[PDB]
């Protein structure tokens, strides 16, 4: 538990920059990751960036809607040829509609079930093939969008129209959301990131203005204070009073990341 | 005669591009001893004479750094071991495929400040990835360690590294001889006025034989004009015919200043042919390659460059997308508002306000 190549190595690809500044900054946090990356933006020198835990792996990523119930899945290949190979991305869709059909949110049912064809295919293409996860959501009405292969999207919500629910989950796909109102924000989440903005130094003139820099990161990281990709001129939270409707959840997939509740 | 290739320092910013070159000359100079217009510097292997141009790794400084790139046969990309890759680091590498740029060789700068093995393995694996990635032969490029800066002064071991380095020049490059047996074909960098010869544009011959006393044809932005090449003189001297890979002028007899203009193609009568509409391939920069930070769509009016000049273009996105974000590389049709010259297996760009877009070839030509 101290420094590895692995170790710096994904802090550089979740940072952008800095590949012996990563191992400086690092062990000047004992080896934790995550208090390098605080120490790291808190020094003025980090553009923030940090995407959590990536992967980099590939795969496919499939989606299906069927009126209340979306589930979306990604299931990890081997080479870009793999997932292109019709085979392997048709058994990828057996195994979406034995799920979606299912409702499956235990992704380790779906394991015993298709590791027959598996293997199967496995040893018909050569290739390891895994299936990573599975979720699911409920709403009135859904919505999905596959940019390429790489990220799936599922959106469901209340009063928008059918076109209405895809160019919302197009934005989702596009700007990296995690919240939908600033105000669902978890207090956890803006506690420790408080810390952050507050160390970064005039006294008690500029504190103020730091926790308005918190009210644009709120809006930042929610969907609803964070502005339209078809047209950035206006947020999101003034672009529900359309068709008068309201989101009730969202769904992000891309072959990586992962590893978090 | 003692062939000689032209060649240049390119990479990110301050990672240690001109004290490289610096560094090359020091060394070569104290070492032995016995094409190009631009700010250079000159050193000689015992095997070829070099013309060497440093360029400026900034982001804003990529105007000069395309001129360079597209002048010099060999690349060497000076990376610093302890930063590694960065933004520019590959940006000048994609833009280097674009404009030619036959080999590269790599040259891990920076390498006193590195004591730990394993981060010098990291950045030579994530270095030799780049140029896998961007169409050059990465797998087997020749990554020279070692300093520029303790190279300069004294110090026999880091000197060594540069003459390892050049000597890669010698072994890595080739000779470039071949561009000729084709259709003649040449740009234009700028126009002039001279009250006692006339109106001589520039530009280097991209390809093709041209002697002094033939017609051309002045294609694009405008009319298909046509003149007849009164002349052809490099640097201050004359020229009886004219040999690809160099930049000379040419005079013509009826054209002035205004009518013609820097972006033209001057090629023989019956090769290329201008365009507005075409088909095209087209990679879409990211965030590590320092392109765009966000998606955009079919709305979008950018600034396309081709050869020497630049026009502005829309889109036309195959019916299925609708969304082109910062990494993609979706094959498309773009409506130019200028008819330029083009053909089957042109490499241009998008830029865009600083943000360099991304970069792709044409497929084949339209309308
Ligand atoms: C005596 O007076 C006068 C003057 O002083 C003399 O000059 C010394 C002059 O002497 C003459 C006789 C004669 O000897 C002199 C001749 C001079 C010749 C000069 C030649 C050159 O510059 C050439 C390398 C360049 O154009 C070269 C083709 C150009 C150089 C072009 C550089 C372009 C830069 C643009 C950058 C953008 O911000 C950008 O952000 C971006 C990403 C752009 C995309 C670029 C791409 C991808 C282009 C490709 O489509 C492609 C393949 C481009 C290649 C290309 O077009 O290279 O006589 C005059 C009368
Ligand atoms: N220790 C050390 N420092 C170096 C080395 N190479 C460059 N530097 C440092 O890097 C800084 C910038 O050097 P420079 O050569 O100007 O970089 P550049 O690539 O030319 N910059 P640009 O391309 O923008 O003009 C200087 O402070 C110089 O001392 C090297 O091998 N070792
Ligand atoms: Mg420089």
């Amino acid at each position: 538990a101290e420094i590895t190549a692995s170790l710096v190595k994904e802090l550089r690809e979740r940072t952008g920059a800095g590949m012996m500044d990563c191992k400086k900054a690092l062990t000047e946090a004992n080896g934790d990751i995550e208090l390098a990356i605080e120490n790291m933006r808190k020094s003025g020198a980090i553009k923030a960036a940090k995407k959590a835990g990536n992967v980099a792996a590939d795969g496919v990523i499939k989606t299906k809607i069927d009126g209340n119930y979306g589930i979306i899945l990604e299931v990890n290949c081997q080479t870009d040829f793999v997932a292109k190979d019709a085979g392997f991305q048709a058994f990828a869709d057996k195994v979406l509609d034995a799920a979606v059909a299912g409702k499956i949110t235990d992704v380790e049912v779906l394991k015993a079930q298709f590791e027959e064809e598996r293997v199967a295919l496995v040893a018909k293409i050569g290739e390891n093939i895994n299936i990573r996860r599975v979720a699911a959501l409920e709403g009135d009405v859904l919505g999905s969008y596959q940019h390429g292969a790489r990220i799936g999207v599922l959106v469901a919500a209340k009063g928008a129209d059918e076109e209405l629910v895809k160019h919302i989950a197009m934005h989702v796909a596009a700007s990296k959301p995690e919240f939908i109102k600033p105000e669902d924000v978890s207090a956890e989440v803006v506690e420790k990131e408080y810390q952050v903005q507050l160390d970064i130094a005039p006294k008690e003139i500029a504190e103020k203005m730091v926790e308005g820099r918190m009210k644009k990161f709120t809006g930042e990281v929610s969907l609803t204070g964070q502005p339209f990709v078809m047209e950035p001129s206006k947020t999101v939270g003034q672009l529900l009073k359309e068709h008068n409707a309201e989101v009730t959840g969202f769904i992000r997939f891309e072959v990586g990341e992962g590893i978090e509740k | 005669t003692k062939p000689h290739v032209n060649v240049g320092t390119i990479g990110h910013v301050d990672h240690g591009k001109t004290t490289l070159t610096a560094a090359i000359t020091t060394v070569l100079a104290k070492t032995y001893g016995g094409t190009i217009n631009t700010s250079h510097v000159e050193y000689d292997t015992p095997t070829r004479h070099y013309a060497h141009v440093d360029c400026p790794g900034h982001a804003d400084y990529v105007k000069n750094m395309i001129t360079g790139a597209a002048q010099m046969d060999g690349a060497i990309l000076v990376v610093a071991a302890t930063d590694g890759p960065m933004p520019q680091t590959r940006e000048h590498i994609l833009l280097g495929r674009q404009v030619g740029v036959p080999y590269i060789i790599v040259f891990l700068n920076k390498c006193d400040m590195v004591d730990d093995e394993e981060l010098l393995e990291l950045v030579e694996m994530e270095v030799r990835e780049l140029l896998s990635q961007y169409d050059f032969p990465g797998d087997d490029t020749p990554i020279v360690r070692g300093s520029a800066l303790k190279a300069l002064e004294g110090d026999a071991e880091w000197e060594a590294k540069i003459l390892e380095l050049a000597g890669f020049l010698d072994s890595y490059i080739p000779e470039p001889e071949r561009a000729i047996d084709k259709p003649f074909l040449l740009p234009i960098e700028d126009v002039f006025s001279i009250s006692g010869r006339g109106t001589v544009v520039t530009g280097r011959v991209e390809r093709g034989i041209i002697k002094v006393g033939e017609e051309v044809e002045i294609v694009g932005i405008k009319e298909t004009q046509k003149s007849t090449c009164t002349g052809v003189e490099m640097f201050r001297k004359l020229l009886d015919e004219g040999r690809a890979g160099e930049n000379v002028g040419v005079l013509l007899r009826g054209i002035k200043r205004e009518e013609i203009e820097r972006g033209q193609v001057l090629a023989k009568p019956g090769t290329i042919k201008p365009h507005t509409k075409f088909e095209s391939e087209v990679y879409i920069l990211s965030k590590d390659e320092g392109g765009r930070h966000t998606p955009f769509f079919k709305g979008y009016r950018p600034q396309f460059y081709f050869r020497t000049t630049d026009v502005t273009g829309t889109i036309e996105l195959p019916e299925g997308v609708e969304m082109v974000m910062p990494g993609d590389n979706i094959k498309m049709v773009v409506t130019l508002i200028h008819p330029i010259a083009m053909d089957d297996g042109l490499r241009f760009a998008i830029r865009e306000g600083g943000r360099t877009v991304g970069a792709g070839v044409v497929a084949k030509v339209l309308g």
